[PDB]
């Protein structure tokens, strides 16, 4: 029970001033899910705008670095699966030859779910071009997602 | 989106749970659904298919890969479930699959074999070798309605033949071809005609749409009243007109593969019989 | 001009456009031979269907024999028998 | 046509008349059709005037009456309407128990059975099989439908927040790396 080592804390700091373009020592609101998506919690909206409502009850748009260790001290121990992804993969894959279509990804990530935009779907087809068009490999698509 | 049994359900769908159960609360029922356009309606592995006379716009290629692997309790009811099942039982079972199409003339039974049909070389996934085989047997449908279907009192198209249309998978799940098979073709309406019908319309069809070098060199008159076979109280109908349908299904024969010596020739033999 | 060539064990779905029960007011024998291949037809089901419903059901141990079902096989008895048939004393 | 007028092929018998003819013909289609597996079109027409709109409630219920629905219906409410073997009704349904999804639950029909006592599923409305699972009605497939397209929501929200967790990572990579690292 460190809970957190010196060295993460360190990166912790690290992100912290690296993303900060600001140069204040806070970010804003609509931003701290792009830190910590980028070191890789997956939190949803919800649960971070509630977390949000609940260190801040006046809208002040400001994130402290403490606040910020506790926020990841308490997004330590959701550790997602590979497997989960994998079979989610599988259960999306209506076929069951392997090959998941690149149109129906495309229906379930536009039309289902957090409703994404067209840019990044657009990433998603342009990086499963390398498996397209028309099927996607989604258990190499797994690996080359969740390999760092 | 979709039309959903799960959330915001229509009627009922499955008519096998619709209780209290008579003929008022299922005639009620079919006249409920075909009010909100949603003509078919299982029940269970058996679908009631009404006759909407017009186009219903439901039966695009993005309604064909929309249902393609999808079970009997997931979307609203259509045909496309029902053929879909029978295709996953064809290839997963790799066992034969047959869908009898019944209900009275003018309903529409013709009409979903041939959307059926259409289904099934659709999902098959090999559309390049299924695509001609599908043609030649929509192609030569009206051919088979010229030469096979005829004018009821009910009906003005009336199916008087079991037809019968086969598509031929290999076991690892390759078209060869397909087999089109007539059953019960009514014989005698060729010789008599009860009172309010006509005959098998190719004879109206040859006597009304053909060219007069055509009837000469068959050796016929246009009069319907000289010929003992052919009705004239019932003659003429409305709506199928005896018209340029001719053109049409030789123009379909042309399709098919019939030569000009041959499709002649044809015509010629039901010169004979007329 | 569609034949399976170089045929082999092969599988088949098939399409039977077959009318229903021709109930005409002025009813002939040709709606006889109709309305008797319904009758054939429906023999197919609760023959066919029927049958391995209960073979299924039965088979996989849950313990039904459905309550009744009016069988066809008397009215097909009364049409194609070969002595006492409909159609046998019209031949 | 007629290879019977050949002088060299003498078929000596007797004309069949439309008994035997229309008789075997049935016959041939009862040699093709017990080889395969039914599956039923009951069309109905409304009214004989090609209407669109007209529903006319006489000639469907003549037509309802005749085409055996009734009776049909009937006969469908013996003991179900649903069957399926185990293996594909626990890998499509086993997202709905928290034990099951993702992995596994062995074996098949012991997390099939977690799987009907999880979601308090009553002991009338599902039955067991030796090799195959069963459900008798239809609107419990209505709600294992429901609740499936309710997970799979979820599912999908997860699916689009991790990867813009893959694409937030891309760029911290990015931005990692554009920085002159000696
Ligand atoms: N599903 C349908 N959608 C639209 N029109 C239909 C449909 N079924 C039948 N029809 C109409 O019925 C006519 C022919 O019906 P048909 O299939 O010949 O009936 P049957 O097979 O009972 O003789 C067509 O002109 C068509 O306009
Ligand atoms: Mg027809």
């Amino acid at each position: 029970a460190d809970q957190l080592t010196e060295e993460q804390i360190a990166e912790f700091k690290e992100a912290f001033s690296l993303f900060d373009k600001d140069g204040d020592g806070t970010i804003t609101t609509k931003e701290l899910g792009t830190v910590m998506r980028s070191l890789g919690q997956n939190p949803t909206e919800a649960e971070l705008q509630d977390m949000i409502n609940e260190v801040d009850a006046d809208g002040n748009g400001t994130i402290d670095f403490p606040e910020f260790l506790t926020m990841m001290a308490r997004k330590m121990k959701d550790t997602d699966s590979e497997e989960e992804i994998r079979e989610a993969f599988r259960v999306f894959d209506k076929d069951g030859n392997g090959y998941i279509s690149a149109a129906e990804l495309r229906h379930v990530m536009t039309n289902l779910g957090e409703k994404l935009t067209d840019e990044e779907v657009d990433e998603m087809i342009r990086e499963a071009d390398i498996d397209g068009d028309g099927q996607v490999n989604y258990e190499e698509f797994v690996q080359m997602m969740t390999a760092k | 989106v979709k039309s959903s049994l799960l959330d915001n359900m229509i009627g009922v769908g499955d008519t096998v749970l619709l209780e209290p159960l008579n003929e008022e609360t299922f005639i009620d029922n079919l006249k409920k659904r075909f009010d909100h356009n949603e003509i078919y309606t299982y029940i269970g592995s058996v679908v009631i298919s009404v006759n909407p006379y017009r186009s219903l716009p439901i039966y695009s290629p993005e309604k064909v890969e929309d249902y393609r692997n999808r079970n009997f309790y997931e979307l609203s009811p259509h045909i496309f479930a029902l053929s879909d099942e029978a295709y996953r039982s064809l290839r997963d079972q790799d066992k034969d699959q047959c869908i009898l199409i019944t209900g009275e003339s003018g309903a529409g039974k013709t009409e979903a074999s041939k959307l059926v049909m259409s289904y099934v070389a659709a999902v098959c996934g090999k559309g390049a070798e299924v695509n001609q085989v599908k043609e030649q047997l929509l192609q030569s449908t009206p051919v088979l309605e010229a030469f096979g279907n005829a004018k009821t009192v009910r009906n003005d198209n009336s199916s008087r033949f079991g037809k019968y249309m086969d598509i031929e998978f290999d076991f690892k799940g390759d078209p060869l071809g397909g087999v089109i098979s007539n059953y019960l073709l009514e014989k005698s309406r060729v010789v008599k005609q009860p009172r309010g019908e006509r005959n098998f319309h190719v004879f109206y069809q040859l006597l009304s749409g053909a060219s007069e070098e055509l009837l000469h060199k068959l050796k016929l008159e246009r009069d319907f009243s000289r010929y003992n076979y052919l009705s004239l109280d019932s003659a003429k109908v409305n709506g199928v007109d005896d018209a340029a349908n001719f053109r049409t299904v030789r123009n379909a024969m042309q399709i098919v593969g019939f030569s000009d010596p041959e499709a002649e020739s044809v015509l010629e033999v039901v010169a004979a019989v007329l | 001009s569609i034949k399976a060539q170089t045929k082999v064990r092969k599988k088949v779905m098939g399409v039977l456009d077959i009318y229903g029960f021709e109930i005409f007011e002025d009813n002939s024998f040709e709606q006889f031979i109709i309305n008797y291949c319904n009758e054939k037809l429906q023999q197919i089901f609760i023959e066919l269907t029927l049958k391995e419903e209960q073979e299924e059901y039965i088979r996989e141990d849950i313990e039904w024999t459905h309550i009744d079902y009016f069988n066809n096989a008397i009215i097909c008895d009364l049409i194609e028998n070969n002595t006492n048939g409909i159609l046998a004393m019209l031949d | 046509l007629f290879p019977e007028g050949n002088p060299a092929k003498v078929n000596l018998k007797r004309p069949p008349t439309a008994g035997s003819q229309f008789k075997a013909s049935v016959a041939t289609l009862m040699k093709n059709l017990q080889t395969k597996n039914p599956n039923y079109i009951r069309c109905i027409k409304p009214n004989d005037k090609k209407a669109a709109h007209i529903f006319s409630e006489s000639l469907v219920c003549h037509q309802i009456r005749y085409l055996g629905l009734l009776e049909n219906v009937r006969v469908r409410r013996a003991g179900y309407a649903f069957r399926q073997a185990y293996e594909p009704c626990l890998e499509r349904y086993k997202m709905l128990c928290k034990q099951t999804w993702p992995h596994w639950k062995g074996p098949a029909r012991s997390g099939v059975e977690v799987l009907f006592n999880e979601l308090e599923i009553p002991v009338e409305e599902y039955s067991f099989g030796r090799s195959k699972i069963f459900i008798r009605n239809p609107r419990t497939l209505f709600q294992l439908e429901d609740l499936r397209k309710q997970r799979l929501e979820d599912l999908a929200t997860l699916i689009q927040k991790i990867y813009r967790g893959w694409k937030c990572r891309t760029h911290f990579l990015l931005m990692k790396g554009l920085n002159d690292i000696f």
